[PDB]
């Protein structure tokens, strides 16, 4: 099925980016009785929540990456030695 | 503490809105011009949504910073800035049912 | 500064007075100073006699005849500034004289009701009306008549169409059929004209074979001849047609108003609307639309040639019937005369609708006004009209020429609801008819454009609104002094020729000469011309006239200079261009910027305040100044003198020169010594480069005046009042208030300064049950009252030059409900040229002021003079305006010579004589060298090697004629300031006018920390001592998308507005040393959930797996 | 005058809403609670310390319902009324 | 470097009697070259004063 | 921006739109057949 | 609810159908109380209805008007999550900035790609809590308070105070953007430089992302406030890493007119 | 390198080419009014004519340039990457074609004239016709700038 | 540009990756001291007219620069995110 550019995005499966639409009564009417979710998956859903861009920094790809000093990086691994009973 | 990946439109029962809400709001009564201060059980109340006032108590029962978390005696309010105010919702208690219009037209 | 003028036409009669437009529209509408006795109607009278004759009859008791005899006005309430300084409106008070009849015995006359105020015009052409001088633009439209057009749907044949207005004025439209019925629409109502034609008292015999004797096609109107054999029972049979549940008794009920009375009559008897229809088509017109009242069987005067004509198109040649609209012969310009004369009538008719309900509550005799008349309709619409009309608009009085421009301006977009932003392709086009009759140049950039656009020099409205350009008959090959100026259509019938065709006296030289018939461009004979341009100037704007060199200038960025001329600022320092169109004098004269002696005469005395003469016929005149006076933009207008005690001088003569005139010529800018080339990467992409030189000899430095004012409104807590004494302030912040509490005049004042003080009460009203005793307990006054000042804004004042108060027992003021006095402080500045300025020649060059370098290390002569100004050639390939350029080489002759010169718009200056006269400066810029005891430089030669190699000068010659030749082609050597060694290329200089624009930098740079926010939405503001932070847009969040700036986005979102914890915990973790609280939850997110928890959706957080989640901050908790 | 509605096109009539253009002050709004809190105490401690007559007069009179001295006795002179009213305030004021 | 004029507050008066407004006058102050004999002089007050 | 290969993460959606938006504003009414297309 | 200009109070238009509704249904408590003929209980009942409806949604059956005056729909809950400003539009379509600066655009030839120039007065303003904190790392302030009334008025900055706002700066960047912002080469992040004079200063090269010529075009500038948005700002967003457009591989930051015409 | 007005060089092959055509359009004129030529068939023939002086004017100056001063700051800008369409400089030095009418039909009269010197006031006239349509189309362009753009990103965001 | 910019991009898989991690660094940088640091000992980061960025102005630059030696470890999950912040807080003072 092709579409539309306008009609393509005007029919998207997420609810809050529809809600950024000049019908909003009719989707959150729509998306309340059938108890839909919004998985937060694009950025304009994403946005009219004030939450953490889904692309850049705010990828999980990267959100959750950490860093250590060799100094601190021996000092977890005594954190192993203490756990051995008695 | 957690993360919040998913959010949900449903529809609320009543049992649920009555959840939601701290108090029933009764009088239509404001704030009188004499005293920029909620009038009785009206819609801009303290016991119900929180203090208008930045830590002080509505019936200045308790009035500094140092009870944070704890609610109020003659009035009931558990204490923060303009936020908590901002965000504590309350109820009114219908006679008959009426009909939420969007569903209607 | 002697001026030597170019080119020879002899534009043989002068500018129309600039303003006419306004001054005689607004004199034409209202015959005030001629006796109500005088014949001529039209405007108000016939406004008045239109509605007047008001007959309420017998519905149950009657016989109202209330009439109309004079009108008057006379006295304006206030002097002119008294109507500026107290914020009144300068008019004068219309009663009128009046006479209701009866039924009965006699007739009641009340002499005078003034129903309504009416505003007045200035000599200049605006009008004042808050207080504040506003001025009415025109209009464009279709004007009321008989039209042809092309069947837009079907491709075939044609539609007439009669078209009247004022809006009430049916609309007709008469096509045929190839089914052969000839259609008729009103009201989209569809049906054979031919039932109408009955009803006139056309019977089908008559009809077929006088009318439509030419064309088979009248076979298309005798059809239904079954209904056409009665004739008033048509109008009965047409009656139907419209079908409210009508009486079909009442006969002439509906063909009243389509006949004679209230509803597509043109304004007055002759030529109004008989123009249109006499031209196009027919031969008279008695009577103002078709129409019968003596004998009530109806004659249309109208309907036979209209269809006749359509008729004549359909089937071959009268001539060629098709009427375009766009042609200004069939559109039409709405003076401000008229357009007000249109508010006022529908007033009145408001009036008219109240007083008919005051014929029913009337008594019996007790009658003979105020039970009529109320000022409020008319009052409420003139009003309504004046100050809140799209039409009427703040004056545009940057400068003289700005304010003139505006009086001339012409709009399409009527409030009326004329024309939309929507639509402008054909509509912004300019028409062949714009010839002479509007600018080409004129419209603005952006969205405005061809919607707004000025009218030429020469073109001026007559009595009906159509645009007239002159032309100057020609009698065989013949050249006329005389002149006739000549409607759109009208031009079309001729043969006109160009101005620029050579001449003998009256005779035409060449044979082959240059000429327009109607639209097209014509090579031509002596002998076939008809008719003949005045000048060149006629084509376009006043504005756009005063390019010199325009016709070396692409018309793009000649509109760029000519709508920048509109916003120079005027300097103190100011000059009138060293090379004009000659324009400048007259206008100045025409503005009313100068002022000029009446006759000869003597001067007496000379203050900076005024100046008083002594003139022949033994009168003596006092004429004050305009000292330092405001302008709706801040600009400072004051006028000068420029005349000494006991000179005689000439009638004519200037005797003190305006905002920004130069001894009575346009001085919008200076001449400025400019070089045009490249530079170390300071006048890149149009920035501009400037020698300090200009400030330390005031050049670009202008004054402005801004004006802050505050109230002491009266209050349900008490009475705010003017003082010194505000509470909780040190007595060094007090030192500058007068003992009142208002800033003392001459003092400097920063922002966060002090201009007026003013105390209001603790406000939270005022507690009767316990305070009111207190009163009386204590020193009864001893309550609290806080300090509501006047501060000047971030941003800035200068030094305080004027006080207004406006005090109880009002002397003369309208003061609002609850406002117990007003106070303005006027405070300017000197603003000299810093850098971030806008600087811009005549000729549309845009630019920057981007680094001021200090004399020392700037391009300089030989001789050592530098240059003031340093503008990049890359500027002129693009923007093709090689007017420019030859100003500055103009200019360069200019300098030496010490002369200023004046080239006409297109009878120019010639290369040779431009070039002729360098020669003459090359004989001063050197010859004096050799004598002085010096020959060439070695950099001079070192130069003129590489100038013959690059083929500028003539290898074999002798330096000295080398260097005329490299003169002569605009160029000189220069070198450089800084390293002394000269510029491995000569370089073109001179004399270039350029000027300041509105554009300062003190409107401009703003820079936010912190402060207020709005209180429903927490994003900031601004107030006491804190700008207001720039809208990050749409497209910004894309922008910071398209990068990973996730957490500058949410930022942006949430800790830079509008998340009110975030944002706090931000700034006190600023303040510790701590990066930045951004995370919790977003204000948005949880003010989204309540918000939508407020109608009954139960919207819930989940965790990774499908989990309930508290994103209310351990508060959700009852 | 009523209080108006927060919505309003101002200046320009565009798009502005009237609780745009207004910043924020204070959030406290202090000296209500505590002042009431001593005022109304004192005052009823010199309320109660001189004849209730005299006190409670235009105790009420001035704060219990409406402003008045015509009417003011229950069924006294005009000229007790002034005297033992301005009489208790002296006294009231500064107690010898 | 500065100047004070009698009845003069701001640079944006006019004097009566005197054709040229302050700031007119101040521009023709600014043409005014002075040599001092002796460069120990830091600063000088010159007064004019005249009538009719 | 580089010329090294796309890192993860980056919304190419947005950039993609910017990069086809912006020349539009070149485009003569051309830009209606961009829009028909 | 709310004080504006002395006895008039603003009211959000929700409220006075919040008491539309309390008085209904409370009349109609009480109108089972005070006993019961049908008609009555009804038009109550009806009126109940109408009112919901109201707060809920007006201009779906006609709307409720103000006292005849201001005969205009009152803000019901839909038109708040829906409107032109409408909670979900306007986190979008975006918000007033606090760290946030406007000024007239300049050519700054003398920078590198790695910065951009911009005035003073700006400069100090717009990092002013972040001044104070260097204020008061030295003995210029014994605390905030002090250095907040040493910076209000404009003749009194003391050199080093300056030598401390730089000390501030060092290395950090600051955000510019011009007008249309097309492409996301509409911002760019330049390391901030201290410019006698009142406008901002912009290295040539990037006058072609931008599209900006220097004939009145203004620029607005923003700060960048954690460690994180200070990090994207100058690793992803700086101008000198980012060289060749996203659009076409061709190279964005290339020379323009006086470089070429020299070289 | 500077701007004077001498920089603007007229080739002395333009008053030939001018010749030329002048002579061929006769030449198309009696062939019409012979009753060779439809009325259409002459139309597009003087175009014919005028679009092919234009396009030869405009490679003359540029050989003019090419041969006897490759370093006139014209032709530098123009050469270089700093400034200048051929078509401009066209203009400047040579001569701007045959504007057109409102509606799209180009005139039956060219603009002869260079701005290095007099375009006559009619030139200009017939000029400010096109002139403001392009002016026009800008502006109709600035007025919804992220239009597409905006679509794009709904559509793309995800 | 800034320091050795292509060298850190030559050092992740994600160029938003980069980010992350000197964001995070020059947060800890700050946090838990100063002296978080592994390089200090010569001739790190400096300022003029004292000369200390031996102290603290700008973190995120020491972060860049103590990645652009193979000092640091940087990784998806190398730690449990609690005893993370336990050990750092507990072997560095300066609160």
């Amino acid at each position: 099925l092709l579409m539309g550019v306008t009609k393509s995005a005007l029919s998207t499966k997420s609810w809050l980016s529809a809600a950024s639409f000049q019908n909003t009564t009719h989707v959150l009417t729509e998306a309340a009785i059938a108890g839909k979710k919004d998985e937060l998956i694009g950025l304009k859903e994403n946005v009219i929540l004030g939450r953490l861009i889904p692309a850049g920094t705010g990828s999980d790809f990267v959100r959750f990456t950490q860093v250590v000093d060799q100094k601190t990086l021996k000092a977890i691994e005594e954190a192993r030695k203490e756990a051995v009973e008695a | 503490k957690k993360e919040v990946r998913k959010v949900r439109i449903a529809l609320a029962s009543p049992e649920k809105i009555r959840s939601w809400s701290y108090g029933e709001v009764e009088k239509p009564e404001t704030i009188n011009y004499r005293t920029l201060k909620p009038e009785r059980d009206g819609l801009f109340d303290e016991r119900i949504f929180g203090p208008i006032k930045d830590y002080e108590c509505a019936c200045g029962k308790y009035k500094r910073q140092r009870f944070e978390g704890k609610v109020c005696e003659r009035c009931g309010v558990e204490v923060t800035k303009s936020i908590v105010r901002r965000y504590r919702m309350g109820h009114i208690e219908l006679a008959t049912p009426a009909a939420h219009i969007w569903f209607v037209k | 500064m002697e001026i030597k003028r170019f080119g020879r036409i002899r534009e043989v009669i002068p500018l129309p007075p600039l303003t006419e437009i306004q001054v005689e529209s607004y004199r034409r509408a209202l015959q005030a100073d001629v006796p109500p006795e005088k014949r001529e109607n039209v405007g108000i009278q016939a406004a008045f006699r239109e509605t007047f004759p008001i007959e309420e009859e017998d519905k149950g008791k009657g016989g109202l005849v209330l009439d109309f005899l004079e009108y008057r006005l006379g006295e304006p309430p206030f002097p002119q500034d008294e109507c500026r300084e107290k914020d009144l409106t300068y008019q004068a008070p219309l009663y009128a004289r009046l006479q209701l009849i009866h039924k009965d015995t006699g007739l009641i006359k009340e002499d005078e009701v003034f129903l309504g105020h009416i505003p007045l015009m200035t000599e200049d052409g605006s009008f004042i009306i808050n207080g504040a001088d506003r001025v009415i633009v025109s209009q464009i439209h279709r004007s009321p008549g008989v039209y042809f057009t092309p069947d837009p749907a079907r491709p075939g044949r044609y539609i007439a169409s009669i078209i009247p207005l004022p809006k009430r004025g049916p609309w007709i439209d008469l096509e045929v059929e190839p089914n052969g019925v000839v259609s008729m629409k009103v009201n989209k109502r569809k049906f054979p004209l031919v039932l109408l034609l009955r009803v006139l008292g056309y019977d089908q015999e008559t009809l077929a074979r006088e009318l439509g004797a030419y064309g088979e096609l009248v076979q298309g109107l005798m059809d239904e001849s079954v209904f056409a054999m009665r004739p008033e029972e048509a109008l009965i049979r047409l009656f139907t047609l419209l079908r409210p549940g009508d009486p079909p008794k009442r006969d002439k009920a509906v063909a009243y108003v389509y006949g004679l009375i209230a509803d597509p009559r043109r304004y007055d008897l002759g030529e109004a609307g008989r123009y249109k229809a006499e031209e196009k088509l027919g031969i008279r017109l008695s009577g103002r639309t078709l129409a019968r009242f003596e004998d009530g069987e109806f004659k249309d005067e109208v309907f036979l040639p209209t269809l006749r004509y359509l008729f004549a198109l359909t089937a071959g040649v009268p001539g060629h019937e098709v009427d375009d609209i766009d042609h200004l012969g069939n559109r039409r310009i709405r003076t401000v005369g008229e357009l007000m004369t249109d508010q006022f009538r529908v007033g009145l008719a408001r009036l008219a609708r109240g007083v008919r309900e005051r014929m029913l509550m009337g008594s019996e005799d007790s009658l003979t006004p105020a039970k009529l008349v109320n000022s409020r309709p008319l009052e409420a619409a003139i009003r309504e009209f004046f100050s809140r009309s799209q039409l009427s608009q703040f004056k545009d009085e940057t400068n003289p020429l700005s304010s003139l421009r505006h009086k001339r301006r012409i709009s399409a977009l009527g409030p009326g609801g004329l024309t939309r932003e929507r639509a402008g392709f054909d509509v912004r086009d300019v028409h062949r008819t714009h010839y002479g009759r509007i600018c080409p140049v004129e419209t603005p950039e952006g969205a405005n454009i061809g919607l707004i656009t000025s009218l030429a020099a020469y073109a001026r409205v007559d009595e009906l609104g159509f645009i007239r350009t002159p032309y100057r008959r020609v009698v065989g090959g013949v050249v006329t002094d005389e002149v006739v100026y000549m409607t759109a259509t009208e031009e079309d019938r001729y043969t006109i020729a160009q101005a620029n065709t050579p001449l003998e006296g009256n005779r035409i030289a060449a044979e082959r000469v240059v000429a327009r018939r109607k639209g097209e461009p014509v090579i031509v004979s002596p002998e076939e011309v008809e008719f003949m341009d005045v000048s060149p100037k006629q084509v376009f704007s006043v504005n756009t006239n005063l390019i010199p060199f325009l016709e070396h200038d692409d018309a793009n960025r000649a509109l760029m200079g000519s709508n920048m001329q509109t916003q120079a600022v005027p300097l103190i320092r100011a000059q009138a261009p060293v090379v004009m169109t000659g324009l400048e004098e007259r206008v100045v004269r025409d503005s009313l910027a100068a002022l000029y002696a009446e006759e000869d005469g003597e001067v007496a005395k000379v203050d900076g305040n005024r100046i008083v003469v002594r003139y022949e016929d033994g009168r003596l005149v006092e004429y004050p100044l305009r000292r330092f006076y405001r302008s709706n933009q801040g600009t400072a207008l004051d006028q000068r003198p420029r005349v000494v005690v006991g000179q005689r001088v000439r009638k004519g003569d200037l005797l003190a020169d305006g905002p920004a005139s130069e001894n009575g010529f346009l001085a919008l800018g200076q001449n400025v010594l400019v070089a045009i080339m490249p530079f170390d990467g300071y006048n890149f992409e149009d920035a501009i480069v400037i020698s300090e030189e200009l400030l330390k000899r005031d050049f670009y430095t202008s004054i402005h005046i801004e004006r802050y004012e505050i109230e002491a409104r009266d209050t349900k807590l008490g009475p705010e009042r003017i003082t010194r004494d505000i509470p909780h302030l040190s007595e060094a912040a007090l030192r500058d208030l007068d003992e009142e509490g208002v800033v003392r005049i001459g003092a400097e004042v920063k922002p966060g300064d002090i201009l007026v003080g003013r105390t209001s009460f603790k406000g939270e009203s005022e507690p009767t049950p316990e305070e009111r005793l207190l009163r009386s307990i204590f020193g009864e006054k001893a309550r609290d009252v806080k300090d509501t000042s006047l501060r000047v804004p971030p941003g800035e004042g200068g030094i305080v030059v004027r006080t207004v108060r406006l005090r109880r027992g009002d002397p003369g003021v309208e003061l609002k409900p609850g406002v117990r006095e007003v106070v303005r402080v006027y405070v300017a500045q000197k603003r000299k040229l810093q850098v971030g300025d806008k600087l811009a020649n005549r000729h549309g060059n845009k630019g920057v002021v981007a680094k001021i370098l200090p004399v020392e290390d700037m391009p300089h002569l030989p001789d050592g003079t530098p240059v003031d100004v340093i503008l990049n050639p890359l500027g002129v390939p693009s923007r093709m305006n090689l007017g420019q350029i030859l100003e500055t080489h103009l200019g360069l002759a200019g300098y030496f010579l010490g002369q200023r010169y004046i080239s006409p718009i297109f009878d120019g200056a010639k290369e040779p004589e431009i070039k002729e006269l360098l020669a003459q400066a090359f004989e001063v810029y050197f010859g004096k060298r050799k004598g002085e005891g010096f020959g060439v430089d070695k950099r001079e030669v070192e130069v003129l090697r590489r100038a013959e190699k690059l083929g500028l000068v003539t290898p074999g010659k002798t330096p000295e004629e080398q260097l005329k030749e490299l003169f002569l082609q605009g160029k000189v050597v220069l070198y450089d300031g800084r390293t002394g060694e000269p510029i491995e290329g000569p370089i073109v200089v001179g004399q270039m006018f350029i000027m300041k624009l509105y554009h300062m930098v003190e409107d401009k740079m703003h820079a936010r920390s912190t402060g207020p926010y709005s209180l429903i939405t927490q994003q900031p503001l601004g107030g006491k001592a804190q700008f207001g932070g720039q809208r990050f847009g749409e497209m910004e969040v894309w922008a910071l998308e398209a990068y990973g700036a996730a957490h500058t986005l949410q930022e942006m979102l949430t800790l830079k507005s509008d998340d009110i914890e975030g944002r706090n915990a931000a700034y006190e973790a600023i303040i510790k040393g701590e990066d930045v609280p951004e995370p919790s939850v977003p204000e948005s997110f949880r003010v989204l959930v309540k918000e939508l928890q407020a109608l009954a959706l139960d919207v819930q957080t989940l965790d990774e797996k499908d989990n309930p989640v508290d994103i209310f901050e351990g508060l959700a908790s009852k | 005058q009523e209080p108006v509605s927060l919505e309003t096109p101002i200046g320009d009539e565009k798009d502005s809403f009237y609780g745009d253009f207004i910043p924020d002050e204070h959030l406290p709004s202090p000296v209500d609670a505590a002042t009431q809190s001593l005022l109304s105490e004192e005052l009823e401690k010199a309320l109660s310390k001189l004849s209730e007559r005299e006190a409670m007069v235009l105790k009420l009179r001035k704060g219990l319902i409406d402003g008045e001295e015509v009417g003011a006795f229950f069924g006294v002179t005009r000229e007790r009324i002034r005297q033992i009213e301005n009489k208790a305030l002296r006294k009231l004021k500064y107690h010898e | 470097t500065s100047v004070y004029i009698e009845d003069v507050l701001h640079e944006f008066s006019t004097i009566p009697g005197v054709k040229e407004d302050v700031v007119e006058i101040i521009l023709n102050l600014k043409e005014l070259v002075v040599r001092f004999l002796n460069p120990s002089l830091q600063t000088v007050t010159l007064l004019l004063k005249a009538e009719g | 921006s580089m010329a090294r290969p796309v890192s993860i993460g980056e919304a190419v959606g947005i950039v993609a739109a910017q990069s086809i938006g912006e020349p539009g504003t070149q485009l003569t009414m051309g830009l209606p057949r961009v829009i028909e297309l | 609810m709310v004080q504006v200009d002395g006895g008039r109070f603003a009211t959000s238009d929700l409220n006075d159908l919040y008491r539309r509704l309390i008085n209904r249904n409370n009349r109609l408590k009480k109108l089972l109380a005070q006993g019961a003929p049908e008609i009555i209980i009804r038009n109550e009942k009806r009126m109940l209805q109408e009112a919901v409806d109201a707060l809920l949604d007006n201009g779906r059956r006609g709307a409720p008007v103000t006292n005849p005056g201001s005969d205009r729909p009152l803000r019901s809950l839909t038109d708040i999550l829906s409107g032109k400003q409408g909670r979900f539009r306007q986190n979008l379509l975006g918000k007033r900035v606090d760290y946030s600066g406007r000024s007239v655009i300049v050519v700054g030839p003398q920078l590198k790609l790695h910065q951009c120039g911009l005035p003073k007065r700006m400069a100090l303003e717009l990092f002013k809590p972040f001044l104070l904190k260097k204020m008061e790392e030295k003995g210029i302030a014994p605390n905030v308070k002090a250095a907040r009334r040493m910076l209000e008025r404009q003749r009194d900055i003391k050199d080093e105070v300056w030598d401390a706002l730089e000390e501030v700066i060092h290395g950090k960047v600051v955000l510019l953007n011009r007008a249309p912002t097309l492409h996301r080469l509409g911002i760019q992040a330049f390391q901030p430089v201290l410019v006698e004079g009142q406008s901002i200063q912009l290295h040539p090269l990037v006058c072609e992302a931008f599209n900006a010529d220097f004939d009145g075009d203004q620029m607005a500038v923003h700060v960048p406030l954690s460690s994180f948005a200070q990090a994207e700002a100058r690793i992803q967003m700086l101008s000198a890493h980012n060289l060749l457009s996203p659009a076409s591989g061709e190279p964005l930051a290339k020379p323009s007119r006086d470089i070429i015409l020299g070289l | 390198i500077t701007i004077g007005i001498d920089d603007a060089v007229i080739p002395e092959e333009k008053k030939q080419y001018l010749e030329e055509a002048d002579r061929k359009l006769l030449q198309i004129e009696q062939a019409y009014e012979m009753g060779f030529l439809t009325d259409r068939e002459r139309y597009d023939q003087i175009l014919q004519l005028w679009t092919e002086t234009t396009e030869k004017v405009t490679q003359a100056v540029f050989k003019n340039f090419e041969e006897n001063y490759p370093f006139n700051p014209l032709y530098v800008m123009a050469q270089s990457g700093a400034r200048g369409n051929p078509q401009q400089i066209r203009q400047l030095c040579g001569l701007r074609g045959l504007m057109q009418k409102p509606s799209g039909e180009t005139f039956e009269v060219p603009v002869r004239s260079s701005f290095r010197e007099g375009l006559t006031v009619l030139e200009y006239f017939i000029s400010s016709h096109g002139a403001r349509k392009g002016g026009a189309d800008t502006a109709l362009r600035t007025a919804d700038s992220g239009y597409l753009t905006r679509k794009l990103v709904d559509v793309t965001h995800e | 540009a800034e320091p050795g910019i292509d060298k850190l991009f030559g050092m992740v898989d994600s160029k938003y990756r980069l980010t992350v991690v000197v964001a995070k660094r020059a947060q800890q940088l700050l946090r838990h001291g100063f002296k978080n640091t592994v390089l200090e000992p010569e001739e790190r980061p400096k300022m003029q007219t004292l000369e200390g960025l031996f102290d603290d102005p700008n973190a995120e630059t020491w972060a860049m620069k103590e990645l652009l030696t193979g000092r640091l470890v940087f990784g998806e999950n190398l730690v449990p995110e609690d005893r993370l912040q336990k050990e750092m807080e507990r072997i560095y003072p300066g609160e």
